């Protein structure tokens, strides 16, 4: 055989052997999710701590893309950032050309075809990452997931990296119990109780906690990082439910 | 374009594409090298499974670089067209920006350049091929001969031999090579490079080719007819 | 196969370690430095006695104020030497000064690792870079194709380089004379070297501040080295 | 095993080998520690020589008047690296008229790794680098891994041995932080911290290397009879 | 027609003494027959206690000084820190401004 | 990533050979054979077509024999389109002397040229080599009538007479054999076919399983022709021999 | 056998990776269906959403290409998307270039030929798609073709692709033998779109929801895809016969 | 990124053969049968129209193709592959011959450069040779009637008749019986349909083969009228009807 | 440079040259030879644009003599005349083109003929038994015309080109201090001393 051994090859059974290798270092990373709501999207993730050495809150993983998208990914950090660093020259692009920012679906496949591009040859290496992003626009909120295979889709919610079960589970009951709708400061104490219930599968080390959101009324459309009163008080909330 | 590193290190740190260019050369025709008092003498074997050739029009072993230099080889012909060309460009162009022709071993090393970067470049092979340079510096009479190979090492000769059977040879001259007291004529010189020959080539029929180098861009080839005068002496004086 | 820069399990390159074996059958290089100058001498090795010795240029000038001794593949030192001599005049034109031993040694160090899938492979030979300078004075530098250099009060390289560094350790000391020096060079190749040394098989060289760098004559080697034996004699 | 000839290629358990091959040449290099408090941030370097004969490998190298490095692994590549880190340095000066912040400093050279690791016919760099600043928002050190991997950090240490300072780090952790206007004491906190990384030898006066930047010290190095001081 | 050039008058002033040396400017920048400012310093340390004022069109100036500060900079990092001299900063300079000789600096420099 | 696949068609054996130039000739000698003669007052080209079909269209046909210049022609041993690639390079660098030079391009400058191309392949390029011999049929006013071969190494030499393809062994000692110096166009004809005619892995010689051309001074004094012979003039030569 | 790895000949004079890429069309589970009408060409694809987090709208398979083209997928999603963008670029430019709106089967022809190749080239793999184009053409009337890896393309009467393609095209060879004509002897597309249904139940022996199911629809000058809402009027009226 | 296949996928074995073309052959065996018959008056090249799916339309798949006005192709093998030679030898014709000339090429020469391409995927960098064989018929001024087969190696040569793929061996021994130098065009086409017949298994009609000849001129063909020296195509594919009304009279 | 003369008679070609290099008000130099040997029976006269006279020269040199090398064998002089048109036709719709006007004169050992070629800065290339380039044609072509005959010896040669130096010595407004007189036969070339 050895039909896994070059990216691009098609196995006898029609499948990219090294795109499905690349799921497992994704698959090995922290947890990341994200919330559809309302009239917007929250993402969170869960950053191990290593050591007493990491300063806190000074190692951030969520990225911004223009000033309405939010990225965060489980897998290989620095492919993640490779990236989100294209999805910024694709977005300058697009509004250097079309004035408008980018539409989020219009977003989502501008990655799609860049991360499906690096499964096409045996010159590169398919992306090490599964990267949740999404954001508000003038047809509303959008939350994605896209893989290392290229694919990608819409989300109601989202989750990816070592508690992608117990988050997908979890993400399940809200869609279930809230067909009407999720307001945003909700989806935000969602978020963190989902984290810390995900973090279950992950659990020799403690972690720290990192959320952001876009809504339309709560951020202006805008993509802004949780933190002080809004964070502390969401952790509490999670806090509470473990016990 | 072609990219590939076809020159590299083993781990007993041998360049093995290297090496096996030298066995090119080893499987070669013989040609040897002698520098006289006054002059140099090129000395070539031509295989003689070869009959029917026509020799008016067939490829000389030894080649004019300028007319005071000259150029022999053992190993692939094809690859030392590439080196001869090369060589007789940078010789025209030395005399347009230097105005002076080139001296033996500037030649030399410049085709010793050309060999060695084809050993640490991609997409290239080395060139299958060692040479024997030789001849007489501008307004200077000291005789001059030098050798090259794959590597794109090069250094002076007294004498010296390469191709096939090159170590017999080069063992004769050896012990008949005094350096207190080198071949004082062009005659004296052309014998000793012919003998050598005869340790290895077969009759000196249509096998030998002798090219003397004197100062001053005096350079000619032998013909069957002398070269077969210093064979027949040579033997009868053998017959002892 | 497998690429020309790929990394051992031992997180070394093996093209750059491969070409350090072929470093160790070159012909012995020895460098000394003291506060009077510093002495480069190396192993000629004829591969035949036909061959004339002083066509074998083991021994290089860089700069006026700058030698150069080499080991291994000899033939990858000509671009190595071209490179050097073009960095320390171009270097001259652009502050109308003499170019740092350190500086220039860095700089042919910068073409080590530029190899890959640039040339093909790293190159096959370890040069020992001497010279001074008015900041740093007399300076040795042993420059290797991993593009590592290091400053050296004495080292040898090639073959015979482990006896004769165990030698040198010995023997150094801060206030050798330049003397002294040149015979301690003789000596330590006359122990590795195979065949017998002589003025012909062996060459000397040395940089001073105040006539810069000069090869020996074979007639003033031959001299030395007759004063050595005398030194040898004599206890 | 079949899957580490080149960086291009994923292990059916989704690692790639000639990264982590890359990461060990790091673990063979020499020990080096970084740490800091809120108004300096020191690193502290043990260098290796190749015999008694030889110079000491210098460690440390000097990116900008506020920013400079640590190096451990191939030389060379950290030459390429802190090069290139001093034009980014260089860049944001000329350009914006602005000191660059470690953060991004960070960012930069994680990118530039990074792109060495997913493509054909390169290589992984292979060394580890430890990066202190002292920017707008106050002292800095960095861990860069040639993963890409960068990360922020009080203090650390890397090398062979590099878990014995770590750990006693991680231990005077609360100490050493607060360790706020003075130099000569958190340079001590951090030659004690190598130190727990030494055996078979201790700091010599040209075997150790220390450099430091913070509020109103520009990044400057210390070796020879100025470390003297600090034995 | 675009005219990358312009006057920004002032002027420069350098005297050479047996242990200093002075180089002194006017603060004055002005186009044509107005003032721009009042001051507006044209002659820089630049390192190494060298002192530069490139006089004529200020931005070519600002643009050269802004270069040969780059270049002590870097001298420092290529040479382990060592002292550019001044007759070194001079020859500097020099490839400094022929490297435009085909579209020059236009300005008049001392240091 | 691609080196995997790379076959590395210009490397060395341990034995200091090319392995691509080493098959090439070996695909080379199950090629119909081809045979140079030449004589004081003219050459001969003569080669066997590989085994003819009965409604292959044998007048409209050029496999073997190629057409340089109007002094110049060549006989192909090898594969025939590998040969066509080369022959139209050969065709422009003849063009290209002529227009520079206001002179017919001498004959060794022509195929010393052909055979640095095939040589460049054996060097650089990661590509295989040209799997064709050539055998040079041609006049200049300095060494007047020439014949060379050139092969998938870049290697030329000289000839009097010289085989390529299938059975040269065979050929060559039976050339080496009847061949004189001194000899005609019309005897070389003679010995051209006589030699395919007992080296031929066929049952026996016939017109349709021929190509042949000469180049003699035929023509008004002093200046010269080629003739590729129709299929019926080499029925007629074939009978004038009587080997029909 | 490198020569299963890329796109060269193996000894039988065959090419794997196209082999193993028309594997890779049937990934997605996914069977496709189309027609022609007398005013219209219908084409109509299974959606299977399995995952409840999904945003069931952001699941298709079906492309607008231009106002005249539509285009459905047999394939994995990236491979359908890349080769959705470059039909989409292709169509665009035609017009540029040549003044009118490019016809489906001269599209078709040139994805095939892009298909071709990668077959041939080593450095680019096949896509694990096949294209099926649809279109009311000015010149043709109403247009189906359709593109495969090995860079193959044909017009066809009416189509089917995916796992169960063999079913549902015998079930179409034996309506056309019935009815004697080359179309759906229909007026509206609607009626069309409910023959496609309905042959595909038969077929396929299974029944559909609004939401199991994808509509694409070409007319004269424009190609639009149904919304659930659409299809659930559709599947009333097939409930209702 | 990039093409980093810069060298040959096809190279000799050490018993001199080149793989890949020998393996393309191959691939030409199994397709499809197709063939040439040479008259005075004209050239005939048919094939079989094996379709698909009887759901296919196989006039929308044309076998054989109009090169120039005077030459048409045919083939046997892999399919996709003759579509872009066709593209290219169309293409070609013009390039490197019409917009020089300002005429069509002749034949031979069309055919030249076919082979040229061809042999040019068997030693070009990360390609495959084409997996075809290729039938040309045509007529030109000079050299008249001509066709012409080409394979994957490159190579070319003339025949009065021949045939290529699944059944060649047969057919070409039906066709060393039949033909003589003396066949009007009539007579070819009739020999075409009669060799056709005994490769083709299921149905034998005007719909299920593709046959086209290279004749006399089409002034109803040439679209426009007034210059006299301008006559047509001599290329005619003939109609389903147009095939079923000989084979009556088979 | 300016003054470039050319006679073919029965058995050679004669080159005459002028000597002078001016510049500006000041003739730098007296002795200047404005020729290169191309072939040791071939020899190019020359004259132009500063700087570009001798650059071309020694390139068509260099070429000719690396031919030489190579083939072991002397080009024609028509083959030579022809190169060197073919150079200059070139660089005339370069980016800055040669501006160099010359003759060539050769002995052709196979025909055992001279051959004089007059070829200027475009790249127009004639045969001539006599030529001239600049001004100097204005006075000197009328003048052979009427002196010159096809059999004449190389002795009547040198005074029919006496004659051409007397005139342009008379008329012509710049001193062009004289002229190198160089003769081109079956014994290849040589310059007459005193002229
Ligand atoms: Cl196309
Ligand atoms: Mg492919």
């Amino acid at each position: 055989t050895g039909y896994d051994l070059s990216n691009s090859v098609f196995s006898p059974d029609g499948r990219n052997f090294q795109v499905e290798y690349a799921v497992k270092a994704v698959e090995n990373g922290t947890t990341s999710i994200g919330i559809k709501c309302n009239d917007g999207v929250v993402f969170a993730v869960e950053k191990l701590i290593t050591s007493k050495l990491l300063v806190p809150q000074k190692n951030v993983k969520i990225q911004v893309v223009d000033r309405h998208i939010g990225c965060v990914y489980s897998g290989l950090i620095p492919d993640g950032r490779h990236l989100v660093n294209r999805g910024r020259e694709e977005a300058a692009s697009f509004k250097k050309l079309y004035k408008t920012p980018i539409p989020i679906p219009a977003f989502a496949d501008r990655l799609g075809q860049y991360v499906q591009a690096h499964t096409l040859y045996n010159s590169v290496r398919p992306f090490g990452v599964s990267t949740i992003f999404g954001g508000v626009d003038k047809n509303g909120a959008h939350l994605y997931m896209l893989e290392p295979s290229g694919s990608y889709w819409g989300y109601k919610g989202a989750a990816t990296g070592k508690g992608r079960q117990s988050a997908k589970a979890e993400l399940e009951k809200l869609v279930d119990h809230h067909p009407e709708g999720l307001s945003a400061r909700e989806a935000v104490k969602q978020a963190a109780k989902i984290i810390y219930l995900a973090h279950e599968d992950n659990k020799e080390k403690d972690f720290e906690l990192e959320i952001s959101w876009c809504s339309l009324s709560e951020t202006n459309g805008l993509h802004k990082f949780v933190k002080g009163d809004l964070l502390q008080e969401a952790i509490d909330f999670a806090q509470k439910e473990i016990n | 374009g072609y990219d590939r590193a076809l020159s590299i290190f083993s781990p007993d740190g041998h360049i093995f594409q290297v090496e096996y260019a030298l066995e090119a050369v080893k499987r070669g025709t013989c040609a040897v090298g002698v520098k006289g008092k006054n002059c140099v003498v090129l000395g070539c074997e031509r295989r003689s499974t070869l009959k029917l050739q026509d020799t008016r029009i067939t490829p000389s072993k030894v080649s004019k670089i300028d007319s005071h230099v000259v150029l022999s080889f053992s190993g692939l012909n094809a690859d030392s067209r590439i080196l001869i060309e090369k060589a007789r460009v940078e010789a025209q162009s030395h005399r347009l920006t230097l105005e002076d022709p080139v001296t033996v071993e500037y030649l030399t090393r410049y085709v010793a350049g050309v060999q060695q970067r084809y050993t640490q470049s991609g997409g290239v092979r080395p060139f299958g091929v060692s040479t024997l340079i030789a001849g007489f510096d501008p307004r200077d009479d000291e005789p001059k001969l030098y050798q090259t190979e794959p590597s794109g090492i090069y250094s002076s000769w007294s004498a010296q031999t390469i191709g096939r059977n090159s170590k017999t040879v080069r063992e004769f001259l050896e012990k008949n090579y005094d350096r207190k007291e080198p071949p004082a004529t062009v005659e004296e010189c052309v014998k000793l490079t012919v003998r050598s020959l005869l340790e290895v080539v077969q009759t000196g029929a249509k096998n030998i080719e002798i090219t003397v180098v004197k100062p001053d861009s005096d350079i000619v080839a032998l013909s069957s007819e002398e070269i077969n005068q210093y064979v027949t002496q040579i033997e009868q004086e053998k017959q002892e | 196969d497998r690429g020309v820069s790929t990394f051992s399990p031992e997180g070394r390159l093996f093209q750059v370690e491969y070409s350090l074996e072929a470093i160790k059958l070159g012909s012995t290089a020895i460098g000394i430095a003291t506060k009077e100058g510093v002495v480069l001498g190396v192993e000629k090795r004829a591969t035949s006695p036909l061959l004339e010795s002083d066509s074998i240029e083991k021994i290089v000038e860089i700069d006026r104020h700058i030698g150069c001794a080499m080991s291994g593949l000899t033939a990858d030192a000509r671009s190595m030497i071209e490179h050097a001599r073009t960095a320390a005049v171009t270097h001259n034109l652009y502050y109308d000064e003499d170019i740092n031993v350190e500086s220039l040694t860095q700089s042919v160090c910068d073409l080590a690792l530029r190899f890959g899938e640039l040339m093909s492979r790293p190159f096959g030979v370890a040069l020992l870079i001497a010279g001074h300078d008015a900041d740093d004075g007399y300076q040795l530098f042993h420059a290797e194709p991993s593009g590592t250099f290091y400053r050296y009060n004495a080292k040898a390289i090639g073959s015979g380089s482990e006896g004769a560094q165990a030698e040198l350790l010995n023997e150094w000391h801060s206030s050798l004379t330049l003397k002294e020096a040149e015979l301690l060079v003789l000596k330590i190749l006359k122990q590795v070297m195979e065949e017998k040394l002589d003025e012909n098989n062996a060459q000397l060289s040395c940089i001073t501040k105040q006539d810069g760098f000069k090869i020996y004559d074979n007639e003033k080697t031959a001299e030395l080295i007759k004063e050595l034996k005398e030194k040898e004699a004599a206890e | 095993n079949n899957y580490d000839g080149d960086t291009v290629t994923f292990s059916p358990t989704g690692r790639l080998f000639q990264v982590e091959y890359a990461l060990e040449a790091i673990k063979q290099g020499s020990v080096t520690v970084g740490l800091r408090s809120n108004t300096h941030a020191v690193l502290v370097a043990l260098k290796r020589n190749a015999d008694e004969l030889s110079s000491y490998q210098k460690k440390i190298i000097k990116c900008d008047e506020h920013m400079g490095l640590s190096l451990a692994g191939l030389a060379p590549d950290a030459r390429v690296l802190s090069n290139y880190l001093r034009q980014q340095c260089n860049y944001s000066s000329l350009v914006f008229n602005r000191k660059l912040a470690v953060e991004r400093a960070g960012h930069l050279l994680c990118d530039k790794a990074q792109k060495n690791t997913q493509s054909y016919g390169g290589r992984p760099y292979g060394v580890g680098l430890l990066i202190i600043g002292y920017d707008k928002s106050g002292a800095h050190l960095l861990e860069f891994q040639p993963s890409g991997n960068v990360t922020e950090l009080y203090g650390t240490a890397i090398g062979a041995r590099s878990q014995g300072a770590k750990t006693y780090l991680e231990r005077t952790l609360d100490t050493f932080i607060k360790i706020d206007g003075n130099p000569d004491e958190l340079i001590k906190a951090g030659v004690e911290a190598i130190s727990q990384s030494l055996r078979d030898e201790s700091l010599t006066v040209d075997n150790l290397s220390i450099a430091i930047v913070g509020k109103d010290t520009p990044f400057t190095i210390y070796d020879g009879e100025a470390v003297a001081k600090y034995i | 027609q675009f005219n990358p050039y312009g006057d920004n008058g002032g002027t420069i002033l350098g005297i050479a003494g047996e242990d200093f040396a002075v180089l002194a400017g006017d603060t004055r920048n002005i186009t044509d027959y107005s003032i721009n400012s009042r001051y507006e310093p044209k002659v820089f340390d630049c390192g190494d206690n060298i002192v530069m004022s490139a006089n004529g069109f200020a931005a070519d100036g600002d643009a050269l000084v802004k270069r040969f500060k780059n270049s002590v900079k870097w001298y420092h990092f290529d040479h382990n820190d060592k002292k550019l001299s001044i007759n070194s900063a001079a020859r500097n300079i020099q490839h400094l401004l022929y490297g435009k000789r085909f579209f020059p600096y236009y300005v008049h420099t001392i240091i | 990533g691609s080196r995997r696949y790379d076959s590395r068609t210009t490397i060395f054996s341990p034995e200091g050979r090319l392995y691509q130039v080493e098959y090439a000739l070996e695909s080379i000698s199950h090629a119909g054979t081809a045979i140079g003669i030449m004589a004081s007052d003219g050459i001969v080209l003569a080669a066997e077509r590989k085994v003819t079909s009965t409604l292959l269209e044998q007048d409209t046909s050029t496999e073997k024999l190629y057409k340089l210049n109007d002094k110049i022609a060549v006989a192909v041993a090898g594969l025939t389109a590998d040969a066509e690639i080369l022959i139209n390079t050969a065709r422009i660098h003849a063009q290209n002397y002529l227009k520079t030079y206001n002179e017919d391009i001498p004959v060794e400058i022509l195929v010393r040229r052909l055979s640095d191309i095939k040589q460049g392949y054996t060097q650089h390029g990661g590509l295989r080599p040209f799997g064709v011999s050539f055998i040079y049929a041609g006049y200049d006013d300095r060494y007047g009538y020439q014949l060379y071969t050139s092969n998938p190494s870049g290697n030329y030499t000289g000839w009097k007479a010289i085989s390529v393809g299938a059975n040269t062994s065979a050929a060559q000692t039976l050339l080496q054999m009847d061949y004189k110096d001194d000899m005609k166009v019309d005897d070389a004809i003679e010995l051209a076919l006589k030699t395919l005619s007992k080296t031929t892995d066929s049952s026996a010689l016939t017109y349709d399983r021929l190509e042949f051309a000469t180049i003699r001074k035929g023509a008004n004094d002093g200046e010269v022709y080629q003739k590729i012979f129709k299929p019926q003039e080499i029925k007629d030569i074939l009978v004038k021999t009587g080997i029909t | 056998g490198y020569d299963r790895h890329i796109t060269i000949f193996s000894p039988e004079g065959r090419l794997y990776q196209v082999e193993y890429a028309f594997k890779a069309t049937n990934q997605t589970n996914i069977n496709s269906l189309a027609v022609r009408g007398k005013d219209c060409t219908v084409v109509i694809s299974q959606k299977k959403v399995p995952d409840k987090l999904l945003d069931p709208t952001t699941v298709s398979y079906i492309f607008c290409i231009s106002r005249t083209i539509g285009m459905v997928v047999n394939g994995p999603i990236p491979d359908a998307r890349n080769a959705a963008l470059r039909a989409k670029a292709e169509a665009a430019e035609f017009r540029y270039k040549y003044g009118y709106d490019m016809p489906c089967d001269v599209l078709a022809k040139r994805m095939a030929n892009l298909s071709q190749i990668y077959t041939q080239r080593a450095y680019m793999r096949p896509l694990g798609v096949i294209l099926t184009f649809v279109s009311v053409d000015e010149e043709l009337g109403p247009s189906i073709y359709k593109t495969d890896p090995a860079g193959y393309y044909v017009g066809y009467k009416a189509t089917a692709t995916g796992p169960k393609q063999q079913e549902i095209t015998t079930n179409l060879e034996n309506h056309f033998k019935k009815s004697k004509i080359d179309h759906i002897n229909e007026e509206s597309w609607e009626k069309v779109v409910e023959f496609a249904i309905t042959h595909m139940i038969d077929a396929l022996g299974t029944e559909f929801s609004k939401n199991d199911l994808e509509v694409g629809v070409a007319t004269k000058d424009k190609f639009f895809t149904l919304s659930a809402e659409n299809i659930e009027e559709r599947l009333v009226a097939i409930a209702e016969q | 990124m990039t093409d980093r296949y810069s060298f040959s996928l096809t190279t000799f074995s050490p018993s001199g053969k080149l793989g890949q073309i020998d393996y393309a052959l191959t691939a030409v065996k199994q397709g499809v049968t197709s063939l040439g018959i040479k008259a005075t008056n004209g050239v005939v090249i048919a094939t079989e129209k094996k379709s698909s799916s009887p759901l296919a339309m196989s006039e929308t798949l044309s076998k054989v193709s109009l090169l120039t006005p005077d030459i048409g192709a045919v083939y046997s093998g892999m399919g996709p592959d003759y579509r872009v030679l066709v593209d290219k030898s169309r293409k070609v014709a013009h390039t490197s011959y019409k917009r020089i000339y300002g005429e069509y090429p002749p034949t031979k020469l069309l055919v030249s450069e076919v082979a040229k391409i061809m042999q040019e995927a068997t030693q070009s960098g990360g390609v495959r040779p084409f997996g075809v064989s290729l039938l040309i018929a045509g007529h030109d001024e000079f050299n008249g009637f001509s066709l012409y087969q080409v394979d994957p190696s490159g190579s070319y040569f003339p025949w009065k008749a021949t045939a290529i793929g699944k059944g060649s061996v047969a057919a070409k021994t039906f066709l060393e019986k039949r033909w003589n130098d003396e066949l009007e065009l009539e007579d070819a086409i009739h020999i075409a349909l009669l060799t056709l017949k005994e490769s083709v298994e299921g149905e034998f009609n005007g719909d299920t083969i593709e046959l086209a000849i290279i004749g006399d001129e089409n002034p109803d063909l040439l679209g426009y009228t007034g210059i006299p020296t301008d006559k047509g195509p001599r290329f005619r594919k003939l109609t389903s009807q147009e095939i079923n009304d000989r084979l009556e009279a088979l | 440079m300016d003054i470039i003369l050319g006679i073919r008679v029965q058995d050679s070609v004669i080159l005459a040259s002028s000597k002078a290099v001016t510049r500006g008000i000041s003739v730098l130099k007296d002795s200047d030879d404005k020729t290169r040997q191309l072939s040791p029976h071939t020899l190019m006269s020359f004259a132009g644009e500063a700087g570009d006279t001798v650059q071309f020269a020694e390139y068509i040199q260099a070429n000719i003599q690396l031919y030489s090398i190579r083939e072991d064998y002397e080009l024609s002089p028509q083959a030579v005349s022809s190169f060197v048109r073919q150079e200059l036709a070139k660089s005339i719709r370069s980016r800055r083109p040669y501006q160099v006007n010359v003759l060539i004169g050769g002995y052709d050992k196979k025909k055992n003929k001279p051959e004089l070629y007059q070829i200027d800065y475009l790249g127009t290339k004639v045969e001539l038994p006599y030529g001239a380039h600049g001004y100097s044609g204005f006075y000197t072509f009328s003048l052979l015309d009427h002196h010159y005959r096809p059999d004449m010896t190389t002795e009547e040669g040198l005074d029919l080109l006496k004659l051409c130096v007397q005139e342009l010595e008379k008329r012509m407004p710049m001193d062009f201090k004289g002229v190198i007189v160089k003769i081109v036969d079956k014994d290849g070339i040589r310059q007459v001393d005193d002229f």
